[PDB]
Formats: C-alpha cells, sequence, structure tokens
C-alpha cells in the first residue's frame, strides 16, 4: 500500500526535478560565458533521464492498473468486527460504572 | 455528506415499570442510527404481525408489553435528532447481529465441491437420519420479541426470588436462611443453594438444603432428600414453601441434636396428621 | 483491521471474565457474612 | 389569505397522513389496514378489522366551513360513547395516523370487552371480574377466593380484533380451542368457565399434595366400576395413591355448590384396591 | 467482633475493587 | 501482456475432469 | 423436480492465481475462502446400452463427518435454450459412508480417482471453485499423488430448477468481470 | 437411534384387521399413551439380486436402500429420482409396493406404532413397532421392551430380533429398524393367503 503510493510520490518529486533540470539547462545556456559545457551535457542527460523514467514509471503503473481493474465496487467490508469490538468496550464501560457504585457504597459503609 | 434521516443520535431504551476522527464520529453515529432503526423495525413488525401470548401495543416508536400481570415492559426508540436496563439493549444488538450473521455464515458452504449449498446439519439430516424434533429444532426462527420478553421475564422473576429470600433473612431470625447464587447464568436460567441452619449448630443441622432453578416462568426446587417441586412465578408460593421448610428444620434440628446428646428418638413424623389443621403446610413432630 | 479488532475484543473479554471470578469470590464471602449475621 | 393558506395546509396534512399509511402498510401493519379511498386534498378512508381475517375511519375536509379543522368519521360503528376514549378517537391535531387508528380500535375493543362483561353478569349477577385499561383486558376469576393468577385473562389484540385468552397452567390445545370458540361467538364462554372450574380444582389439589409422598392421577382403570359405589360417583375425581403403602387411594370428588357458581365442594373417600378391584369406600366427615 | 469482622471484609473488598478499576481503566 | 492462462491446459484439465483422459 | 446445472469452465496458471483469488475476494460475498480438499471417484455400470451409466462419488477428506456425495450428471441438452452455459440435468444426493460398498453391489465398477484441492467462493446462487486436480497413483492410497498440470481449473456453476432463464446472462456478466484474468466459456464435453 | 422392536400381530382368528387394530389402540389408550400423529412406511423392490427402497415417516428426509444381506444406504429423498433416472438397469417391479399406515402413540419415552399392512387395496396383517428412545445399545434394554410388550401385547409377545443377536456392545442404528421392517414385509408377502 505504501509501496505504489510512495512510487507516485517519487514521480511527483521527479516531475519537479524535470522542470528544474529544464530550467537549469537554459540557465547555463543564457550565461555570457558557459565554461562547464560538460556540465551542460550532464544536465541535459539528467533532464532526458528524468523525463524518460517518469514516462517509464507512469506507463508501468497504468499497465498494472489495467491488470487489476474490474469496474465493480468491492463488496468486502470490516463492519461486523468493529461492531463486536464496540459492544465489548461498552461492556467494559458498564462494568466500570457499576464498580464505581459498589466502591462508593463501600466507602459509605466504612465511613461511619 | 450523511443522508438526512440518519443524522443525530438514536438508541433503544428498554424499561420495566409497574404502571399503566472528525468524519469517524459522524459515520459511526449514522451507522448506529441505521442499526437502531433496523432493530425497531424488526421488533415492531414482530409485535404487530406475529400472534403471541399477551399481545403488545405499538404506537409510533414505543412497544408496550405485559409479560407478567403486574409487570409492564417498554421498548422505545429514542431518536435525539440534533430505570433503563442496559443488558437487554446490548442483547438486542447482539441478537440482530446473530440474525444477520446467520445468512452470511460459513455453515452454508458445502465442503464437497459437488454438494449444492445450504446449512450443514440439514445436509446431515439425510444420511444421519433425524427425527421430527431435530428437524424442527434446526429450522425454528424465533423472533426477537419472544427472546427479549423471555429474558425480561427471567430477570424479573429472579429479582423477585432474591427479594423474597432476603426478606425472609431479614424478618425471620429463628432458624436462619442462607443463599449462594451461582457464578454462571444463562439468559433464561439461574440457580441458588438455600440452606436453613440454626444459628450456632451449623455442623449438626445440615439436613434441609434446596436448589432452585429459576427458569422463565417457573421455579423448580430440588430438595436434599429427593423431592422435586415446581412452583409458579408468584412470590407467595416461594414464601409459603420456605416457611414450611423452616418449620421442618425446627424438628430435624432436635432430632440431630438428640443424636449428639445421647437421647433416644422415640417417635418422628415428618408430616404429622393429628391435631389442628395448619394453613401453610403440614406440621412435624418428634418425641 | 479484522485481526486487530479481534485481538481487542479478546483482551476485553479476558478482563471481564477474570473480573467476574474475583467478584464472585468476594460475593461468596459477603453472603456468608451477611446471612450468618446474628442481628 | 386565510382560505388559500388554510386549504393548502389542510391538504398538506392529508398528504402527510396518506404517506404515513403507506409507510405502515409497507413496513409493519400490512393488510391489517387498507386504503379504501384517497382523493388528494379531498378525503382519505382507511379500513381496519377487515372481513378476510369492514370497519372504516374516514378523514374529510368539508367543501364548506374553512373555520374548522379536519373531520373524522368512524362510519361502520358510529361508536358507542365512552367519554374519554371517543374524545381521543376524534382528533388528529397530532399528525400520527397510527395514534388515530389505535384510539379508534381501542374504543371498539373496550366496547367488546364490556359486552363480554355483560354476558358474564348475565350468567352470574355478583360477578367480580374487572376491566383493566392499560392493555384492554378482562380478568375473570373462576374460583372465588383466587390469586392474581388462576384467573382467566382475556385480551383483544387491537391490530386484529380477536380475543386471546390466558390461563397459567393450561395446555395449549385447550387454550386454542377456547380461543377459537370464543372468537366464533361470545356466548360459548359460559360452558367453558364451568369446565375451567373443575380443571382448576385439580390444580389446587395437585399443588396441595406435592410435598407428601403420593402419586396423583385423574383416571384409575380398575375393574368392578359399575357395581362398587366408585362407579356411582361424579366424573370429576382425583385418585391420590399413597406410595409408601400402595393398595390405598384417597379419592377427591369435586361437585358444584348450587347457589354459589364460583365455589367448589369437595368429598374425600378412602378406597382400597387389590384387573384391579375396588374393595371398600368410606367418606370422611366434613368438619 | 461481628462489627470488626464486617469492616475487615469490606476493606479487603474495597481494595480489590479499586485495583480492578485501575485494571479496567487501562483498556 | 503476460499470459495468465494456457488454453491447452484448459482443454487438458476439462478433458481430465469430464472423463478419464489423463487420470488412469 | 428435475434441477439443472449451468457450467462455465476455464483455467488459470498458478503464478497468477493469487491475483485471481484477490479479485474473487472483491467480487464474491464477504467471506473468507474455504480451501476444500476432496477425493472424487467415478463409478460406471456397464449395462445393455451403448452408454454406460456414470456416477460420481466425493468424500470430503479435509472435513470429518461430512456426508459422502453422489452426483448424476445428465447428458448436455442440445437445445439452444441457454446458449452460453453447459446446461445439464443434475441429481445430487447426500449419503452415508458405506456408499462404495453399496455401489459394488449394484453392479458399479470404478474408473478413476482424483483428489481435488482448492478454494471455494460464492456469489448469490453462483458457486466459484478454483481447484487443482491431483492424479492418484497407487490406487488405494490417497497420499501418493501428482499434480496433473501447472494450471488450476476454474468452474462457475449454478444448480437451479429446470428451464429457469435469466440465469446464464448473470453468469455471462460475472465471467466478463474476470475476463482479463480468466477466459470462462461453455466448452462442449466432446473432444 | 433408539432401540426398536418390530413384530407381527396375528389375525386374532376372527373379525377384521381394523377391529384388532381398534383393540390394540384401545389398550394403548388405557395404559396412558397419547396420539402424536400418524406414520407411514413404504417399501418397494427393485431388480435388474434384489434391492429395497424404503421410507419412514419418522425420518422424512431420508430414504433407505436395503440390500437383503448386504449393506444399507441412507440417503436424502433425491435417491428416488435416481431410480427414475435409472429406469432401464433397475426396473420398478410393480405389484410389490407395500405400506403400513397408522397412528403413533407416545407413552413416556416409548413410541408404539401400530399399522395395517396394505399391499395395494387389501390390508393383510398388523405391524407393531415399539421404540425405546433413551437406550442406544441393543440387547441391554431388551428386558424393558419385553415387559412393555408383555404389558400390552400379552400373548404373541415377540422375542429378540436377529439384529439384536449380533452380541456385542454394538450401537443400534436406524438401518436395523428398516431391516426388521423388510423382514416383516417379506414374511407378510410369503404369508399372503
Amino acid at each position: 500500500l505504501a509501496n505504489e503510493r510512495l512510487r507516485a510520490l517519487e514521480d511527483i518529486e521527479r516531475e519537479i526535478g524535470a522542470i528544474l533540470q529544464n530550467a537549469g539547462t537554459v540557465i547555463l545556456e543564457l550565461s555570457k560565458e558557459k565554461t562547464n559545457e560538460r556540465l551542460l551535457d550532464r544536465q541535459a542527460a539528467a533532464f532526458t533521464a528524468s523525463v524518460q523514467h517518469v514516462e517509464a514509471e507512469l506507463s508501468a503503473q497504468i499497465r498494472y492498473l489495467t491488470q487489476v481493474a474490474t469496474g465493480q465496487p468491492h463488496e468486502g467490508s470490516s463492519y461486523s468486527s468493529r461492531k463486536d469490538c464496540q459492544m465489548a468496550l461498552k461492556r467494559v464501560d458498564y462494568a466500570r460504572l457499576k464498580l464505581s457504585d459498589v466502591a462508593r457504597t463501600c466507602e459509605q459503609m466504612l465511613e461511619n | 455528506q450523511i443522508p438526512s434521516d440518519l443524522e443525530g443520535s438514536a438508541y433503544i431504551k428498554v424499561s420495566i415499570q409497574k404502571q399503566a476522527p472528525h468524519w469517524q464520529t459522524k459515520l459511526e453515529a449514522a451507522q448506529n442510527v441505521l442499526l437502531c432503526k433496523e432493530i425497531f423495525a424488526q421488533l415492531s413488525r414482530e409485535a404487530v404481525q406475529i400472534k403471541s401470548q399477551v399481545p403488545h401495543i405499538v404506537v409510533k416508536n414505543q412497544i408496550i408489553s405485559q409479560p407478567f400481570p403486574s409487570l409492564q415492559l417498554s421498548i422505545s426508540l429514542c431518536h435525539s435528532s440534533n430505570d433503563h436496563l442496559y443488558v437487554l439493549e446490548h442483547n438486542l444488538h447482539l441478537l440482530i447481529r446473530e440474525f444477520h450473521k446467520q445468512t452470511l455464515s460459513s455453515i452454508m458452504m458445502p465442503h464437497p465441491a459437488s454438494a449444492p449449498f445450504g446449512h450443514k446439519r440439514m445436509r446431515l439430516s439425510g444420511p444421519q437420519a433425524f427425527d421430527k424434533n431435530e428437524i424442527n429444532s434446526l429450522q425454528s426462527s424465533e423472533g426477537l420479541l419472544e427472546k427479549i420478553i423471555k429474558q425480561a421475564k427471567h430477570i424479573f422473576l429472579r429479582s423477585r426470588a432474591a427479594a423474597t429470600i432476603d426478606s425472609l433473612a431479614s424478618r425471620i431470625e429463628d432458624p436462619q436462611i442462607q443463599a449462594h447464587w451461582s457464578n454462571i447464568n444463562d439468559v433464561y436460567e439461574s440457580s441458588v443453594k438455600v440452606l436453613i441452619t440454626s444459628q450456632g449448630y451449623e455442623q449438626i443441622c445440615k439436613s434441609i438444603q434446596l436448589q432452585l432453578n429459576i427458569g422463565v416462568e417457573q421455579i423448580r426446587v430440588v430438595h436434599r432428600d429427593g423431592r422435586v417441586i415446581t412452583l409458579s412465578y408468584q412470590e407467595q408460593e416461594l414464601q409459603d414453601f420456605l416457611l414450611s421448610q423452616m418449620s421442618q428444620h425446627q424438628v430435624h434440628a432436635v432430632q440431630q441434636l438428640a443424636k449428639v446428646m445421647g437421647w433416644q428418638v422415640l417417635s418422628f413424623s415428618n408430616h404429622v396428621g393429628l391435631g389442628p389443621i395448619e394453613s401453610i403446610g403440614n406440621a412435624s413432630a418428634i418425641t | 483491521r479484522n485481526q486487530q479488532l479481534r485481538t481487542l475484543q479478546e483482551e476485553c473479554d479476558r478482563k471481564l471474565i477474570t473480573l467476574r471470578d474475583e467478584i464472585s469470590i468476594d460475593l461468596y464471602e459477603l453472603e456468608e457474612e451477611y446471612y450468618s449475621s446474628s442481628s | 389569505m386565510y382560505n388559500c393558506l388554510h386549504s393548502f395546509c389542510l391538504s398538506l396534512q392529508l398528504e402527510v397522513l396518506h404517506s404515513q399509511t403507506l409507510m405502515l402498510i409497507r413496513e409493519r401493519w400490512g393488510d391489517l389496514v387498507q386504503v379504501e379511498r384517497y382523493h388528494a386534498g379531498k378525503c382519505l378512508s382507511l379500513s381496519v378489522w377487515n372481513q378476510q381475517v369492514v370497519h372504516k375511519v374516514t378523514i374529510k375536509i368539508d367543501e364548506n366551513d374553512v373555520s374548522k379543522p379536519l373531520q373524522i368519521f368512524h362510519d361502520p360503528p358510529l361508536p358507542a360513547s365512552d367519554s374519554k376514549l371517543v374524545e381521543r378517537a376524534m382528533k388528529i391535531d397530532h399528525l400520527s395516523i397510527e395514534k388515530l387508528l389505535i384510539d379508534s380500535v381501542h374504543a371498539r375493543a373496550h366496547q367488546k370487552l364490556q359486552e363480554l362483561k355483560a354476558i358474564l353478569r348475565g350468567f352470574n349477577a355478583n360477578e367480580n371480574s374487572s376491566i383493566e385499561t392499560a392493555l384492554p383486558a378482562l380478568v375473570v376469576p373462576i374460583l372465588e377466593p383466587c390469586g392474581n393468577s388462576e384467573c382467566l385473562h382475556i385480551f383483544v389484540d387491537l391490530h386484529s380484533g380477536m380475543f386471546q385468552l390466558m390461563l397459567y397452567g393450561l395446555d395449549q390445545a385447550t387454550l386454542d380451542d377456547m380461543e377459537k370458540s370464543v372468537n366464533d361467538d361470545m356466548k360459548r364462554i359460559i360452558p367453558w368457565i364451568q369446565q375451567l372450574k373443575f380443571w382448576l380444582g385439580q390444580q389446587r389439589c395437585k399443588q396441595s399434595i406435592k410435598h407428601l409422598p403420593t402419586i396423583s392421577s385423574e383416571t384409575l382403570q380398575l375393574s368392578n366400576y359399575s357395581t362398587h359405589p366408585i362407579g356411582n360417583l361424579s366424573k370429576n375425581k382425583l385418585f391420590i395413591k399413597l406410595t409408601r403403602l400402595p393398595q390405598y387411594y384417597i379419592v377427591v370428588e369435586m361437585l358444584e355448590v348450587p347457589n354459589k357458581p364460583t365455589q367448589l365442594s369437595y368429598k374425600y373417600y378412602f378406597m382400597s384396591v387389590n384387573p384391579a378391584m375396588a374393595l371398600l369406600l368410606q367418606q370422611f366427615k366434613e368438619n | 467482633n461481628e462489627l470488626q469482622r464486617k469492616d475487615a471484609l469490606v476493606q479487603k473488598h474495597l481494595t480489590k475493587l479499586r485495583h480492578w478499576q485501575q485494571v479496567l481503566e487501562d483498556i | 501482456n503476460k499470459q495468465t492462462f494456457n488454453p491447452t491446459d484448459t482443454n487438458a484439465l476439462v478433458a481430465a475432469v469430464a472423463f478419464g483422459k489423463g487420470l488412469s | 423436480i428435475n434441477m439443472m446445472e449451468y457450467l462455465l469452465q476455464g483455467s488459470v496458471l498458478d503464478h497468477s492465481l493469487e491475483s485471481l483469488i484477490h479479485r474473487l475476494r472483491g467480487l464474491c460475498d464477504n467471506m473468507e475462502p474455504e480451501t476444500f480438499l476432496d477425493h472424487e471417484m467415478v463409478f460406471l455400470l456397464k449395462g445393455q446400452q451403448a452408454s454406460p451409466f456414470v456416477l460420481r462419488a466425493r468424500r470430503s477428506m479435509d472435513r470429518a463427518g461430512a456426508p459422502w456425495h453422489l452426483r448424476y450428471l445428465g447428458q448436455p441438452e442440445m437445445g439452444d435454450k441457454n446458449r452460453h452455459a453447459l446446461v445439464r440435468n443434475c441429481v445430487d444426493i447426500a449419503t452415508s459412508e458405506n456408499l462404495t460398498d453399496f455401489l459394488m453391489e449394484m453392479g458399479f465398477r470404478m474408473d478413476h480417482e482424483f483428489v481435488a484441492k482448492g478454494h471455494l467462493f460464492r456469489k448469490g446462487i453462483m458457486k466459484i471453485m478454483v481447484y487443482k486436480i491431483f492424479r492418484i497413483l497407487v490406487p488405494g492410497n490417497t497420499d501418493s499423488t501428482e499434480a496433473l498440470s501447472l494450471s488450476y481449473l476454474v468452474e462457475l456453476s449454478v444448480v437451479a430448477p429446470a428451464g429457469q432463464d435469466m440465469v446464464s446472462d448473470d453468469m455471462k456478466n460475472f465471467a466478463e468481470q474476470l475476463k482479463p484474468l480468466v477466459h470462462l466459456e461453455k466448452i462442449d464435453p466432446k473432444r | 437411534m433408539g432401540v426398536t422392536c418390530v413384530s407381527q400381530m396375528p389375525v386374532a382368528e376372527g373379525k377384521s384387521v381394523q377391529q384388532t387394530v381398534e383393540l390394540l389402540t384401545r389398550k394403548l389408550e388405557m395404559l396412558g399413551a397419547e396420539k402424536q400423529g400418524t406414520f407411514c412406511v413404504d417399501c418397494e423392490t427393485y431388480h435388474t439380486k434384489l434391492m429395497y427402497v424404503m421410507h419412514n415417516s419418522e425420518y422424512p428426509l431420508s430414504c433407505f436402500a436395503l440390500f437383503e444381506n448386504g449393506p444399507c444406504l441412507i440417503a436424502d429423498t433425491n435417491f428416488d429420482v435416481l431410480m427414475v433416472k435409472l429406469k432401464g438397469f433397475f426396473q420398478s417391479a410393480k405389484a410389490s409396493k407395500i405400506e403400513t399406515r397408522g397412528t403413533r402413540y407416545q407413552y413416556c419415552d416409548f413410541l408404539v406404532k401400530v399399522g395395517t399392512v396394505t399391499m395395494g387395496p387389501s390390508a393383510r396383517g398388523i405391524s407393531v413397532e415399539v421404540e425405546y428412545g433413551p437406550c442406544v445399545v441393543a440387547s441391554d434394554c431388551w428386558s424393558l421392551l419385553l415387559e412393555f410388550l408383555q404389558s400390552f401385547l400379552g400373548s404373541h409377545t415377540p422375542g429378540a430380533p436377529a439384529v439384536f443377536g449380533n452380541r456385542h456392545d454394538a450401537v443400534y442404528g436406524p438401518a436395523d429398524t428398516m431391516v426388521q421392517y423388510m423382514e416383516l414385509f417379506n414374511k407378510i408377502r410369503k404369508q399372503q393367503q
């Protein structure tokens, strides 16, 4: 559950990285002198690698979603266990109130 | 967005009288309201349509029944739309929960793949041949109202029995009377053990002990010496019974005391037949 | 969710059953004392 | 302004009452009430206590007199006047159709219980039966000094109009037969009550001898029976065999005292027995 | 002696009740 | 894209359960 | 009366199986799976006719006290009443455990045994069984067994009264809810 | 599965079968037995060895298949349908349907069923079946059944069916009652007259 969702979070961050690499590459090209042309090539390869693996991750996840889609609303649930747990907790609360009353009558008896 | 008709808070209120995380809270409250409406729809339909002993009245949101003639039980769905017994409300929720889970049970699954479907013991009825009684016992849908009224009847009858025993322990001090309620109850059964001993002789006089089996409308008494007596739900019967047992104890004490002091028991009659006629039970005698 | 709620239910029921047994022993002592009181 | 907003509000009230009746028919009543006529804004007419297992309650707004609220007519009974009940059966200021139905049917059930009490006082002046009104119930005693039980309770299930009877220790078959005969016609209650005297008498004997060592029975199949005076006794008798010593029977014969219709007279005989034969009979002294 | 014995019983019972309230509070 | 079911396996298994082909 | 069995059949390779099961746990009723383990053996009566009578007997090995089961399956109806499911006549009978011995007296002889181990789900009237067919060698023993193929078999079955339409259409829709994962179809029993 | 005993009440040498049935049910109404319904037992024979198919009223969902010395099957009612599905291998062998019809009396965990054995139209004998509910082991409560049968049968009191005669601690089963019924029906078919 955290796996595919964390993949989606990573692809969010890498879309940001793609835009920042676009911006950094045209930043270096706008310079009056741009000595680090090797670093320009590195930023260009970084940009294209970012776009390519963003495409790879999203295509893979659309494929995986195509494999496990059904168009049906999933008739499973967990309601009955929550109901039984609520009844158990209210049993405990009822016993707590009754124990408070018995202890209060014991304090009234011992108090005199 | 909750549906309207499900907002607010609702709860079933059951009474006996002698008279004529933000969204989590919202969704839990609305689901509870839905289940209370389900419960009361089941109860009111069973009250109106199913023919039962001492019929009920369903007015708008209130069911009134008279299980015992001095008793009035009231089940009311209190819908807030912004004396109470909790045990019957809790058992109402569990009864409708079991009634749901009967349909969604794993007992309907046929482990043999070829086998069609349906309950397991109804399949076992064929080869392991069942009589009429087992067949009808497997298929007997008793409504919620009969179950709740039987539980409330047992609660009231058991409280009356405890009250008569404690009133005899308070009023009468001449023999004594003790009680020991059991640890384990059902919803339709409890048990005591009633001793009747004299005050300073609890080793000598241990000859009258009872066991009462407080059912729904009957109290079944098993004596120490093999006498079984079924009383009724009135509280005069149990009072007269325990009064006669105190009277017989006052003679069995003297018999087992003359056993200790070496005296010779000439005659003993547990229910004597000469003399004035006693109103409650018979009279006993030794010499 | 189901397994977690089942474990919570089982803990509550074990607590209640042990409470019932201890209260029952105390009730036995109190019944003996009250019924055998001279008054 | 008054005509427009009064006519609209009254037809709105009729629409609310029609929707309520469809809710009652769908959910809980179901063929115990039927909509006979419904003209929207004109009239509504419901039918209770129907012919299949006849009576009608109609609500009409008049096409005149805008001063008055909605009008209620109980057209098959035009019910007999009991001052509190017919008051409540003539107002729908509360917009509950079920309260109106219950109050009308409650007044009719009270009239039916009072004609039953008239039948019982027709057979027996100085009756001591009593009408309770929380539920509509008639408590008629069968033997004159009696408890709160040992009394025939008669209820009217005010969703169907039938009678429902309740004694404590009766078998269910005779209760069903009594219910069927009384719901057929009222005047057959009086043959039953006399039959319920002798039955009750045997209950009051069999509770009596429960602590002594006996075996009670109602039929004793011995021979002779047509020469021995034991044949020439009434058919309501009780044979109490002594078990510590068999060949000894105490025979209780129950007879009707002629003037008092709610008292019995007992006669105690002492039979001895050897294809069992009677041997002798003596009657004990009264007092 | 009956008075002192009754008070001893109720004191033991009260300590057990307070211990069980502290147990049942912690669920 | 990847195959989840072999139809020859389907025919072999339904011939195995429809009659004794492959069991004896 | 005479009840009919509607069948759709298919198969599923085992390494995708779990996804199927997860899909079924979404679509079928709110239940845990059942994990049945059954021994099935086929008897036949070599009468005068060209077609010998056939009977299927199942003992549920996993569950103790489960009654044995007899099944007679009629030949499939060639009528195109329900076009999309195997429509057959089914007579299903719960029985005591001396059945085989009794069938040996009736003239029946065994043909083959097979274990079937798998899961069981349901949806309304529909029964989904996903099982692997295990060949028994050493014919008395139920432990000496080998898997028949890599694939599991999937059966969607509805037993219900004779005729009774609008049944096969719901089975079509429930099969089409699985169609990326399984291909279920009316396969004829011939060849 | 309580211990039962099935026997033939003889003709009485006079009157109708109905009058002897009236006598036996009259004696039962003396002793304190109460009617609690009616009962029917059906037996048919199927052949290609003979097989019997039998139905009780007491086990209404079950049908028993009796192979005269072989094992008994118990099954649900759909077994009858299978015989109609068989229909060529196992012919119905008509004019051998046999029934008993009567009322069942209960007298304190004793079930007494007295029926009139009716092959087609004509009633040709009296079947008497006494079941003792509590006991589950044959030949241990046998003396109880003997005293009850000596109480109301008097003479013609049967003794010890051979299903008891397997002398062990063997638990009695519902198949043994249908075995006894099948033996009784074969005796009545051979009795004929």
